């Protein structure tokens, strides 16, 4: 009656410890531009500078 | 809404008269938690850490900054409560914390200012901000003009913040002179390797640094507090500090840095054996902003550290704003106000406050002691988790320094205790008129957080696993 | 492995940087000063300022590279050893033999104590537990430092504690069994 | 009285009378004597039968 | 449980009511209403912050 | 009533349930118990054979006190903690 | 329900605070509801089972205020084996009798004495329950702050100095402890004292961990570099603050030892236990030579316990059962003895005279023959006498010692010898001689002084007769720490 009250607490002290595992190997994780900068405007493309554009001038 | 209010305020303040500030202040009391309680919710906005930026790439806003900016309207809260509500109804206190006419207009610009760092993405968004919290923090020094001190110290604050600006403008144009860029969103992983932007970037870091107050330029500021009257130094010891530590620590520039940690090393060893034999409480008092100050710098060489530093500075709030209460509730107590700006000066007038409101005696211990940090107060945690993350990152030599620096701290935060639990020979006994209510309520609500707040822990991590991860 | 210390030159070299290191202090102590002061009071007024940054720099990197070479490896002891002879030149301007002593053997233990955490202020980036292999080993390999398994190999004990108090190549039951 | 003590002395006289049961219609002093001369004559404990791992 | 935190929180409350009622050279129940008014108000922040990690909880179960 | 609970080892368990590990823990522990009241077992029948000997007890009982001092080195408490953290043959 | 007992008794103590001044007999009371508790919690207490019988969580987030019936676990676990039960029987029969100690002597503010020290008395009962590392460590420094108010507005001339070292040395030593839990948290991503065996570390990072966690043993447990603190916060401190420091807060630290460092340091702690005989010897040594030339009273019975905490040492770290076992006995007997050692110096000495040197002090028998009657019993059951549990704790961890290193268990055991010089040296000068010309005679010893004394001289010799009365907790926790392959 003690044993299975005991495996009960190592069970949920072990999930708190994949659980705390988990959320540090989730932070380390590289992320998107969309999520880590703005959502709308999702490409790091500037196309900046518009009225004496030349034509040529992208690549 | 900041600007809403300043617009408001600079209107609603040139119509009223001089007999009307302290009402106006309650005004904007009340409407700063108003915002508050009827507009948090955008923490809904930042679920899973998403990002936005705002006007352009020119403002950033995550949940970091989101609890920045919450955690910066709510001591703007407290302390515009200390101004806008009487101590007592005497004739002594009416001449002694008395607000001036457009106190409340520098409060709301700074409290803009010190946003638009923490907010900011590019580098002229940047200065634009240090400049207007610059300059705000100039004029709230010198406008308890009627004093010689208050008027030496603003002039002493505006040539050393004009040096301190000028070195920033110029680690800004020097990083626009080898990157046709202004963000650090330019740097993106691979361009810190083919490129020395070393020097550039600990300029940065350290011309932002050094208006904290970080070691070899520490004394400068510690005159500013000591000098400035007692109600402005509460505010201007806090909110450049909260302001550029949450810019350097969400901006990852100083990483692994070998300057950052010797300043750091001497910062945690001459803020601890700085204000060892010192007998004014604001300078004691200020030794512990210079050391609390280096604990941050400890987490700036440190990458991905929202948590420790997030924890560290609502505690470190919490607990400089209450021991700045504390002794501002025991000016009723001693036998002797000089200097009406500065009405106490000397650690030792507070002597016998054990046997006149010993429960004043609790609040200071408990706040003394989460200062020193005693596991059942929340500084503990603070420390811990600051611990956490610099033995987790090879600072080893970095987590002994720190041990010790904590352990000679500890002796000038302990003499508050010494002297004041001692023998007294004339006692109070009957007293006709009473602290305020609505501001003593503030004082016991910091405690019973430094107190009790070990309890939600648990709940905190939670909630901050699902908004930063 | 290792490869034997330029006694000679690191020592001229921090002999030179020793005495760039006290010229600069000299001129700071008279920029920072009161009373009559002039361009030659820097070397005469100084309170001995280049002797104390030449003399650390000199004694520290002879007797680190020295017991470096004598000992034949590298750790912080040599560091230990390096800040015994440094604190034994900071302690000499102290006339005084039991403040000697005093300085010699605690700056010895705080230089010690330095060059055992790595002699580094900064971090180390592969040494640290966020770049290490961490956590469980997922199967049976060589358990590095930051690691945690369930059971250990048995050799592993008797060679690293011994065989001798408790511990020993079989357990003591299957060493007494009846057949 | 609930200590590991009484209840080994018990369970080892238990584990004698479990493999050799003859030493039941003895009578009753005499069943003392012989547990013990079993207890001398064999291990009775199953420590190496533990230690699988080792063997 | 949702009830054990709204009785903790209106506890704290009650301690944060009683202390500035000391800090005040009062008696304990002086105002013995603006213990009700501060209990009202701390257990009003303990039902945001159970809602909040309740809410926190249900988006975690939610990438499964 | 005399329970008998069951024998578990270490070696065919998984560390990451509890139940077993703790099982396996007490059972190694009371086999160490059983172990030594059988040499406590051939001390009171030594110390009989000395007391009922007299001056022969050299010869009468040289087995069973060579029996307990062979026994006494090895028949103790040695702690489930070595074989547990240890694997031999590994 | 359980609300609604507790603000009943919150009002049942606003009623008698209302209606009595003092709070005494509530806290007299409240302790003996405690260890009647604590009884009846060991009569449904499972002997037969290795495993940790009464567990409760606290603060964890599914409920902060209270108890917690979860999948997953983040809070502070509480539970007890035999080994803790030991001590939180030693602790709980202890705390009734200092708050009875100083039941007349404090006088000016004496609700806020008793509060401290039964808030001293909850937090160390608190200290052996608790089951994670950080709820272990946040209990253990609670103490703290509550010494240092306690030893700071109570004492003699030199409180001041006293309370600053209570803080500063436990502090100190605590902090390096504060590092190696933090190591031990950032390895294995759990801090809990029901796992911790099955993890096992590298050597190297087990001796850089096992360093910080001996060093605040070491403060905790005085071992002979830093020893220091404990005579002047003796000799300085008032009764109860002197009473429960030296019958809980050292076997806190030997508890402490057994819980935290024995499980998962064992491959370090082979490699060390030569270390820990130098520090162990040289310790009983040089403490127990040093007591010779002393002035003062208390400061004798500090170094003492010094000397007796010393050989309890050596007993943990002989891995043998014989050394766990008399260090537990010796411990609990130590716990018993010493605090009444305590009261005869602090209570019976310094309520009547308000000195405290030795050279006031001659022939007590004459006026005070009782007196004289407990200075004696108490000294030969502090020496090692035997029938008294000193003994058979000095006795089990002198021959554990003698097995892990014969030669070393050789010139430990004559800390016999060196234990009897101080101690008769101060007992035939207190009782010996001509009454004192500079003592006016006073009253006999009382009755709740005699009362406290009769206690804990029968607790000491029912231990000494027959120690087998405590043997039905500690057979599992004898075995469990054991390191023998
Ligand atoms: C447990 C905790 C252990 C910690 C203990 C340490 C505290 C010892 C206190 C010693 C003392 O009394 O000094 C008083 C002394 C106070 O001066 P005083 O007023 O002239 O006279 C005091 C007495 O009256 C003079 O009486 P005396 O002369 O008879 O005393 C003899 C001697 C006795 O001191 C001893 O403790 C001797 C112990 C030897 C026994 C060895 C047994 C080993 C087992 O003490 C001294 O006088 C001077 C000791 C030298 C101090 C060294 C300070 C720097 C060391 C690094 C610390 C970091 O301290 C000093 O002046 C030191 C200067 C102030 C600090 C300057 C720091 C400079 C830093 C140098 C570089 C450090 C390198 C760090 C590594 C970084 C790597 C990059
Ligand atoms: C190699 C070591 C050499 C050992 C030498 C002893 C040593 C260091 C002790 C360090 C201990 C190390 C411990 C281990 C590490 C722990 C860190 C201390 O020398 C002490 O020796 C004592 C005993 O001989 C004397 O006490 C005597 O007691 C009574 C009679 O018992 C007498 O009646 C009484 O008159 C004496 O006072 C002291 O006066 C003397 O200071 C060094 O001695 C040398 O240096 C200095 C002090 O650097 C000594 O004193 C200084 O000079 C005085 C004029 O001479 C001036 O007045 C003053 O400038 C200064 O006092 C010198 O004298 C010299 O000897
Ligand atoms: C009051 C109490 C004070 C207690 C201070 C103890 C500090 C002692 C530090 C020990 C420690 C940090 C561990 C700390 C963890 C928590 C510490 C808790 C807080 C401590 C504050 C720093 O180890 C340092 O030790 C120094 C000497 O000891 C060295 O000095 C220098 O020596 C010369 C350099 O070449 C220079 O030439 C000389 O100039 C320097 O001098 C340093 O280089 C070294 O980094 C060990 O970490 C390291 O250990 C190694 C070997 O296992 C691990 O190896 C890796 O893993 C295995 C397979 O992968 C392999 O087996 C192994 O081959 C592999 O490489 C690493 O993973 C790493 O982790
Ligand atoms: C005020 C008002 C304005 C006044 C303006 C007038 C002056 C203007 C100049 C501006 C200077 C302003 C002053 C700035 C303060 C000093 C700044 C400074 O030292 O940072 C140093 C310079 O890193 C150089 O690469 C080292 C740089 C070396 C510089 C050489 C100088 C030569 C002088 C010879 C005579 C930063 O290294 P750091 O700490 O990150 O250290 C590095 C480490 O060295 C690397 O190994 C690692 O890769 C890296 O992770 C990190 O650990
Ligand atoms: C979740 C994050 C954690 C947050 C922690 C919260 C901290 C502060 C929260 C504050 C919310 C405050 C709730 C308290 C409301 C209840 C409360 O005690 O009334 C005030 C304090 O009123 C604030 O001082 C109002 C202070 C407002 C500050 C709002 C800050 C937001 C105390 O009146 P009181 O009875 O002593 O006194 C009055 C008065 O003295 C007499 O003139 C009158 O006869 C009678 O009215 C008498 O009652
Ligand atoms: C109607 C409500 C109106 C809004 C009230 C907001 C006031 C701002 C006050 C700031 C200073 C007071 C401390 C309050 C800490 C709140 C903790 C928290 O929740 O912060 C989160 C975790 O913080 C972290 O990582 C680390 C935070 C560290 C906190 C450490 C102090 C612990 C003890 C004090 C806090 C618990 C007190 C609860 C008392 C019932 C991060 O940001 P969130 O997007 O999830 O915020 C959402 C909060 N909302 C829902 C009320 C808007
Ligand atoms: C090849 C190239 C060769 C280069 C030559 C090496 C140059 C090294 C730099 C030399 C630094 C000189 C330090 C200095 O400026 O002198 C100290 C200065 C004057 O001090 P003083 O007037 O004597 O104060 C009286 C106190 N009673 O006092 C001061 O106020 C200076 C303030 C501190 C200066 C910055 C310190 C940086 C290092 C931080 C400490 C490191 C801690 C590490 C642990
Ligand atoms: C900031 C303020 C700092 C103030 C400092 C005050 C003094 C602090 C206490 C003194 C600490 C001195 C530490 C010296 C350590 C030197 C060292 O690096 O030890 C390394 C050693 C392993 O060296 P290894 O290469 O394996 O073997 C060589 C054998 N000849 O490792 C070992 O052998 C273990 C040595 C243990 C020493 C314990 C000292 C007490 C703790
Ligand atoms: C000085 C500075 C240091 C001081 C630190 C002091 C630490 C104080 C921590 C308080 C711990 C509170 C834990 C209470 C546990 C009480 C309890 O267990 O039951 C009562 C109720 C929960 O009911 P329960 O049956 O446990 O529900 C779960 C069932 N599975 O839970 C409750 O309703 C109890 C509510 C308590 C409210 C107290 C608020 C603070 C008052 C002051
Ligand atoms: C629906 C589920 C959720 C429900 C939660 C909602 C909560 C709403 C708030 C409920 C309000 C109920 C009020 C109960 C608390 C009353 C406190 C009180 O009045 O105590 C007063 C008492 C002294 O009483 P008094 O006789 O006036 O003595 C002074 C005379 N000179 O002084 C004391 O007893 C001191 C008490 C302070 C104790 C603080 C810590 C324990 C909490």
């Amino acid at each position: 009656d003690i044993l299975n009250e005991e495996a009960k607490i190592v069970q949920a002290l072990n999930n708190q410890r994949e659980l705390t595992i988990k959320m540090h190997e989730l932070k380390r994780e590289e992320k998107d531009y969309a999520h880590s900068y703005s959502p709308l405007f999702s490409d790091p493309v500037p196309q900046g500078g518009s009225i004496g554009k030349a034509p040529g001038s992208s690549r | 809404m900041l600007i809403l209010a300043i617009i408001s305020l600079i209107t609603f303040v040139s119509m009223s008269k001089l007999s009307d500030n302290r009402a106006i202040i309650r005004l904007i009391n009340i409407y700063l938690i108003l915002v508050l309680v009827l507009d948090s919710f955008l923490y809904l906005l930042f679920l899973n850490n998403q990002t936005y930026t705002v006007m352009g790439e020119l403002l950033i806003f995550n949940s970091f900054t989101f609890y920045i900016d919450m955690l910066i309207y709510f001591i703007m809260i407290v302390i515009s409560s200390l101004y806008g509500y009487n101590l007592y109804n005497n004739n002594l206190y009416k001449t002694l914390f008395e607000p001036k006419k457009e106190l409340i207009i520098l409060f709301l610009i700074n409290i803009l200012g010190a946003l638009l760092i923490v907010h900011s993405n590019d580098f002229i968004t940047l200065f634009v901000a240090i400049e207007l919290q610059s300059y705000s923090i100039y004029l709230i020094t010198a406008i308890y003009n009627s004093s010689y001190k208050a008027s030496k110290a603003s002039m002493l604050y505006f040539f050393m913040g004009g040096i301190l600006s000028i070195l920033i403008a110029y680690s800004i144009n020097t990083y626009y002179s080898v990157l046709n860029s202004y963000t650090l969103h330019s740097l993106d992983s691979l361009i810190i390797n083919t490129l020395d932007l070393n020097l550039i970037l600990i300029a940065l870091s350290l011309g932002l640094l050094f208006k904290i107050g970080i070691a070899p330029l520490h004394k400068w500021l510690i005159s500013i507090y000591e000098n400035t009257p007692i109600l402005i130094t509460i505010y201007i010891s806090l909110i450049p500090k909260i302001s550029i530590l949450s810019y350097l620590v969400l901006s990852n520039i100083s990483i692994n840095s070998l300057v950052i940690s010797i300043l750091a090393i001497l910062t945690l060893l001459v803020g601890s054996v700085g204000g060892l034999l010192q007998i004014k409480i604001k300078r004691l008092l200020a030794f512990s902003g210079l050391t609390n100050a280096g604990y941050m710098m400890l987490l700036l060489l440190l990458n991905n550290n929202e948590f420790s530093y997030l924890y560290y500075i609502t505690q470190y709030s919490i607990s400089h704003l209450a021991i700045f209460m504390i002794i501002i509730f025991s000016i009723y107590y001693i036998n002797y106000i000089n200097n009406q700006y500065n009405p106490i000066i000397y650690v030792n007038q507070l002597k016998g406050l054990i046997h006149d409101n010993a429960y004043l005696v609790l609040s200071m211990a408990i706040v003394v002691f989460s200062f020193i940090g005693i596991p059942p107060l929340l500084g503990f945690f603070g420390k811990l988790n600051i611990l956490m993350s610099i033995l987790n990152n090879g600072y080893y030599f970095i987590s002994i320094v720190l041990i010790v620096a904590s352990l000679i701290s500890a002796l000038y935060y302990l003499y508050l205790l010494n002297v004041s639990i001692q023998d007294k020979n004339n006692i109070l006994i009957n007293s006709n008129e009473t602290v305020s209510s609505v501001l003593s309520y503030i004082l016991s609500s910091l405690i019973i957080l430094i107190t009790f707040g070990f309890i939600y822990n648990s709940l905190i991590i939670d909630i901050f696993n699902v908004y930063f991860n | 492995h290792f490869h034997p210390y330029n006694t000679l030159g690191l020592a001229t070299q921090s002999a030179m940087v020793g005495l760039g290191a006290g010229v600069v202090a000299a001129a700071a102590r008279n920029s920072l000063a009161t009373g009559p002061r002039n361009i030659l009071t820097t070397f005469s007024k100084s309170g001995g300022v280049v002797t104390i940054f030449t003399g650390a720099s000199i004694a520290y990197v002879f007797t680190y590279c020295s017991a470096a070479n004598l000992r034949e490896r590298k750790d912080g002891w040599n560091h230990m050893w390096a800040g015994a002879a440094t604190g034994a030149v900071l302690g000499a301007r102290t006339k005084l033999v039991p403040a000697f002593i005093g300085w010699t053997v605690l700056c010895g233990a705080a230089c010690g104590l330095f060059g055992w955490t790595g002699a580094r202020f900064n971090a180390d980036r592969k040494a640290s537990l966020e770049q290490s292999p961490k956590g469980f080993v997922q199967e049976d390999a060589h358990q590095t430092f930051w690691e945690v398994v369930h059971r250990r190999p048995l050799s592993l004990t008797v060679e690293q504690l011994g065989e001798g108090r408790g511990i020993n190549a079989v357990p003591i039951a299957t060493a007494t069994e009846a057949p | 009285r609930e200590d590991i003590t009484f209840w080994a002395k018990k369970e080892l006289d238990q584990r004698v009378l479990d493999k050799h049961p003859e030493i039941n219609d003895a009578p009753e002093n005499e069943r003392d004597a012989l547990i013990v001369e079993r207890i001398i004559a064999g291990d009775y404990d199953k420590l190496a039968s533990l230690q699988k791992k080792a063997t | 449980a949702l009830f054990t935190s709204l009785v903790g929180a209106s506890g704290l409350g009650f301690a944060t009511k009683f202390l500035s009622n000391k800090i005040r050279l009062k008696p304990a129940g002086y105002y013995p209403l603006g213990y009700v008014f501060s209990g009202v108000a701390w257990a009003g922040l303990g039902l945001v912050l159970h809602n909040v990690h309740q809410h926190s909880l249900e988006v975690l179960e939610k990438k499964k | 009533e005399h329970q008998r609970p069951e024998l578990v080892s270490f070696d065919d368990i998984n560390y990451n349930d509890h139940k077993k590990v703790r099982e396996a823990q007490e059972s190694y522990t009371r086999e160490q118990f059983i172990r030594l009241e059988a040499l406590k077992t051939v001390r009171k029948a030594l110390e009989k054979c000395y007391e009922e000997s007299g001056p022969n007890h050299f010869e009468d009982c040289k087995n069973l006190a060579e029996q307990y001092l062979d026994m006494l080195p090895t028949h103790r408490l040695q702690g489930y903690l070595g074989y547990q953290r240890n694997d031999p043959s590994k | 329900f359980l609300t609604s007992i507790l603000l009943s008794s919150l009002y049942l103590f606003n009623r008698i605070l209302a209606w009595q001044g003092n709070v005494k007999h509530f806290y007299l009371f409240a302790s003996n509801l405690l260890l009647l508790f604590i009884v009846v919690l060991y009569i449904n207490f499972n002997t037969f089972s290795n495993s940790f019988q009464f567990n409760f969580e606290l603060f964890n987030s599914l409920n902060p205020f209270g108890l917690s019936n979860s999948d997953i676990s983040n809070g502070l676990l509480f539970g007890i084996d035999g080994l803790s039960l030991t001590f939180i029987l030693l602790t709980v029969l202890l705390i009734p009798l200092t708050l009875l100690g100083n039941w007349y002597n404090i006088n000016f503010n004496s609700n806020l004495y008793y509060t401290l020290v039964l808030a001293i008395g909850l937090v160390i009962l608190l200290n052996f329950w608790a089951l994670d590392y950080i709820s272990f460590y946040i209990l253990f420094e609670a103490t703290l702050p509550l010494l240092f108010i306690l030893i700071h507005i109570y004492g003699s001339s030199d409180s001041e100095r006293a309370s600053f070292y209570v803080l500063m040395f436990t502090l100190s030593g605590s902090l390096f402890m504060l590092l190696s839990i933090v190591v031990i948290s950032i390895v294995l991503n759990t801090t809990n004292f029901i796992n911790h065996n099955l993890f096992v570390l590298s050597l190297d990072l087990q001796t850089i961990i096992w360093l910080g966690l001996f060093i605040a043993i070491m403060v905790k447990t005085p071992l002979f570099p830093i020893h220091v603190w404990l005579p002047v916060v003796h000799s300085e401190s008032p009764l109860a603050g002197s009473m429960i420091l030296a019958g809980l807060i050292l076997k806190l630290a030997l508890y402490a030892i057994l819980r935290l460092l024995l499980p998962l340091l064992c491959e370090a702690q082979i490699l060390y236990t030569p270390m820990i005989y130098i520090i162990s010897l040289l310790t009983i040594i040089l403490t127990s030579l040093a007591t010779l030339r002393q002035i003062d009273l208390k400061v004798i019975i500090a170094y003492s316990s010094i000397s007796h905490m010393g050989i309890a040492i050596l007993g943990v770290c002989s891995n043998t059962s014989l050394g766990i076992y008399g260090s537990i006995v010796l411990g609990v007997a130590h716990g018993f003895v010493s605090p009444a050692l305590f009261l005869i110096v602090g209570g019976i000495l310094y309520d009547r005279y308000h000195i405290r040197i030795v050279n006031y002090y001659k022939g007590l028998t004459t006026y005070m023959p009782q007196l004289a009657t407990y200075i004696i019993i108490l000294s030969f059951a502090n020496i090692g006498t035997p029938l008294t549990g000193n003994f058979t704790g000095e006795f089990l961890s002198l021959q554990g010692g003698f097995i892990r290193n014969p030669i070393i268990g050789g010139i430990s055991c004559i800390s016999v010898l060196l234990a009897a010089i101080y101690q008769l040296k101060l007992t035939n000068k207190l009782t010996g001689g001509i009454s004192s010309i500079y003592m006016h005679r006073t009253n006999d010893v009382t009755i709740r002084e005699k009362f406290i004394m009769n206690i804990l001289i029968i607790s000491t010799l029912i231990i000494g007769i027959c120690p087998q009365i405590m043997y039905n907790l500690l057979y599992w926790t004898v075995n469990n720490y054991i390191y023998i392959i």
